[PDB]
């Protein structure tokens, strides 16, 4: 079984150069050309360029010229493609791709570019409101609000509450810091009687909270 | 640079239903050509090598022809898992370029959202930040419209929308959308509303609150 | 006492798993002693030694009970009473005893319309004798190929020619040693480009 193995993911600051690693299993890696493919989230493809990993001859687009370098370390069957005064611009998944056509994809590796700090989330109740129909359903939620970096998780009632719930994609606010909001349809005639609690973790900030959500006094 | 023209960019169809994606190139690339396969967790897959070439291990329903200029991956007879992305590929002249892609998306019926509105919380309003948000509950299909208005005052430039992924049992998309005000902006004034416009609601339905009242 | 040049004209040369043999010209016709000539082995991945002394009338002998896929180191000397003066060091390989290892650095590169070129390279002390490019139209056309037999292991690429335009092969390249060929393994993949 062919196996390319890409990180994750990788944070990068502004400007200092990052080595993402593709390591290649199950095949002679010296026999095979290795590709490097690039794609901004939501948006197409895009060729990299290729290496050989016999004696590292290299062809490049030449839109790449100046900003990545692919290498290999035959004793670690690796090959690396680094990236040189990375800006925002660089943010995206590059995968690498075994063979002159493509017969073996790696998961690939997602660069984010930013230089924000790591920062835990607030979490507010987006309460049910008290138009909720009497015979009907209601929605309530929680807004999960300024963190860095992805991901946040989110569950109901530490996980019974499950159907009816709807975790958004987090956005990036101009701020830089992301925001998402998880919502849930109940019935209305549940308001008062069951408990609702949105439980969120970041980990990368050690954030964790369990927010009540109920309806506001008046 | 060659250029793969893709078409179409977005498509939706049916269970069992038969389609076809092509892609045009620019100038000549013989059959150098792949399609690829991506799921929605990011991955990649070649499906088709060569133009016409079925990769072993691939269900046979997938197939790539010709014609001239044109490439074409034909699905026979769709699947619930087949509905992803797919991309061409040309690697006749260097550098290699892409299609741009084409989304499969599950049709179903017409479903009108049920909306919903939310206020800012008072604990948000010390740190001196107002968010509301609108809740747009499962739709079909994804394309939707909400405006914002502040005492009656069409906003623009202050909101942000987020969209689920089309939902693995009901086919449809949910929608939030977040206004953002500072605390002073947002206690100058009364009413707030999201109003909405969908092809499953028959005129705008707009969700409101005023300040203060509940 | 006595000196002498050795023979030229030296041969070492596998004859099997176990055996080489080794040759060389007649004899210097001026005097004898009796005279004798003297020959001597030595394993470079082992440390065993033998001295072997053979009648200066014969112009060969046969190293015998070595191992296979081991290298030895011999020289000769022609002796009187002897203290001939050394050959030159010969270099051999028993023949292998396993199937050779697959060509290993496989390289595609530089596709046209007809042609390719290919290179690879091969392990030494396997007694490779050969290396064969064979190249099918992909899948369907499993009906004929066509082998290349490279005969000649200092060769390590080769251009592909006469290839059809716009076309889709499989390429596999085969090691050939006493023991019998490379394992197969998986094709590569080369498509040509159209005609210009």
């Amino acid at each position: 079984q062919v196996q390319l193995q890409q990180p994750g993911a990788e944070l990068v600051r502004p400007g200092a150069s990052v080595k993402l690693s593709c390591k290649a299993s199950g095949y002679s890696f010296t026999s095979y050309w290795m590709n490097w493919v690039k794609q901004r989230p939501g948006q197409g493809l895009e060729w990299i360029g290729m290496i050989h990993p016999s004696d590292s001859e290299t062809r490049l687009n030449q839109k790449f010229m100046d900003k990545a370098t692919l290498t290999v370390d035959k004793s670690s069957s690796t090959a690396y493609m680094q990236l040189s005064s990375p800006t925002s611009e660089d943010s995206a998944v590059y995968y690498c791709a075994r063979g002159l056509y493509g017969n073996s994809w790696g998961q690939g590796t997602l660069v984010t570019v930013s230089a924000a700090s790591t920062k835990g989330p607030s979490v507010f109740p987006l309460a049910p409101s008290s138009k909720s129909t009497s015979g009907g359903t209601a929605a309530l939620g929680c807004l999960v609000k300024d963190y860095f970096p992805e991901p946040v998780t989110v569950s109901w009632n530490s996980g019974a509450l499950t159907s009816g719930v709807h975790t958004f994609p987090a956005v990036l606010q101009s701020s830089g810091l992301y925001s998402l909001s998880s919502v849930v349809t109940v019935p209305s005639s549940s308001l008062g009687t069951q408990t609702y609690i949105c439980n969120v973790n970041h980990k990368p900030s050690n954030t964790k909270v369990d927010k009540k959500v109920e309806p506001k006094s008046c | 640079d060659i250029q793969m023209t893709q078409s179409p960019s977005s498509l939706s169809a049916s269970l069992g239903e038969r389609v076809s994606l092509t892609c045009r190139a620019s100038q000549d690339i013989g059959i150098s050509l792949n399609w690829l396969q991506q799921e929605p967790d990011g991955t990649i897959k070649r499906l088709i090598y060569a133009t016409s070439s079925l990769d072993s291990g691939v269900p046979k329903r997938f197939s790539g022809s010709r014609s001239g200029s044109d490439y074409s991956l034909t699905i026979s007879s769709l699947e619930s898992e087949d509905f992803v992305d797919y991309y061409c590929l040309q690697y006749a002249s260097s550098p290699y370029t892409f299609g741009g892609g084409t989304k499969l998306e599950i049709k179903r019926t017409v479903a009108a959202p049920s909306v919903f509105i939310f206020p800012p919380s008072d604990e948000q309003l010390k740190s001196g930040t107002a968010s509301v948000v609108c809740l747009l509950n499962n739709f079909y299909p994804r394309e939707a419209k909400v405006q914002w208005k502040v005492d009656n005052a069409l906003q623009s430039g202050n909101s942000q929308e987020s969209v689920t992924e089309q939902d693995s049992k009901d086919s449809t998309y949910s929608l939030s959308s977040t206004l953002t005000l500072s605390k002073a902006d947002y206690e100058k004034h009364k009413v707030y509303a999201c109003e909405v416009t969908h092809q499953g609601l028959s005129s705008p339905v707009t969700k409101s609150f005023n300040r203060g009242e509940c | 006492m006595i000196g002498l040049p050795p023979p030229r004209g030296l041969n070492l040369l596998p004859k099997s798993q176990t055996t080489l043999n080794l040759t060389w010209q007649p004899i210097f016709p001026s005097s004898e002693d009796d005279f004798y000539v003297e020959v001597e082995r030595r394993s470079v991945q082992k440390s065993d030694q033998q001295n072997i002394k053979v009648p200066g009338n014969l112009t060969s002998v046969l190293l015998n009970n070595l191992h296979p896929r081991e290298q030895y180191v011999v020289r000769a000397r022609v002796n009187t009473k002897a203290q001939g003066e050394w050959s030159e060091d010969l270099t051999a390989w028993t023949l292998s005893d396993i199937l050779p290892p697959q060509p290993e650095n496989i390289k595609i590169s530089n596709i046209t319309h007809s042609s390719a070129v290919i290179s690879w390279t091969i392990l030494d002390g396997y007694s490779i004798s050969s290396i064969t490019i064979r190249y099918k139209v992909q899948g369907k056309n499993e009906d004929q190929h066509v082998d290349v037999k490279i005969k000649n292991a200092t060769i390590t690429q080769y251009q592909l020619k006469g290839l059809e335009p716009e076309t889709a092969y499989q390429v596999d390249i085969f090691a050939e040693n006493n023991i019998g060929s490379s394992n197969p393994a998986f094709s590569h993949e080369l498509v040509t480009l159209p005609e210009s």
